């Protein structure tokens, strides 16, 4: 799938 | 040209005509750690995918348009993909990492 950024 | 281009065509970091494997290989050869590029989404029409190289891997992030001229990534909203890139040059995108250099369209 997709990663989530650190500030998600 | 007589074409109506993707609104991001001509931006240094935008690759409209490559595969996901080509994105990987470009980031590992032309790119360096913290390099990045953007492609149209393979699986969701109208979305975009931001690829980012860490020390050990490539991460893929979804960018999705809103109905009102904005873009969503990580649950936050931005007026343009350029604004997303500005944001993550100054705020960490992955713990320990910022966006540095684009992989230029080849």
């Amino acid at each position: 799938d997709y990663a989530e950024p650190m500030d998600a | 040209s007589g074409r109506e281009e993707d609104p991001h065509e001509g931006k240094i970091w935008f690759h409209g005509k490559i595969s996901k494997q080509e994105a990987y290989n470009l980031l590992m050869t032309v790119g360096q750690v913290s390099s990045f590029l953007v492609r149209p989404s393979d699986n969701t029409p109208g979305d975009y995918s931001l690829y980012f190289r860490t020390n050990e891997n490539i991460q893929r992030f979804k960018i999705s348009p809103t109905p009102n001229n904005q873009f969503m990534m990580g649950g936050r909203y931005y007026n343009s993909i350029g604004d997303i890139i500005d944001h993550y040059r100054k705020e960490q995108i992955v713990e320990g990492y910022y966006l540095k250099e684009p992989v230029p369209m080849q």
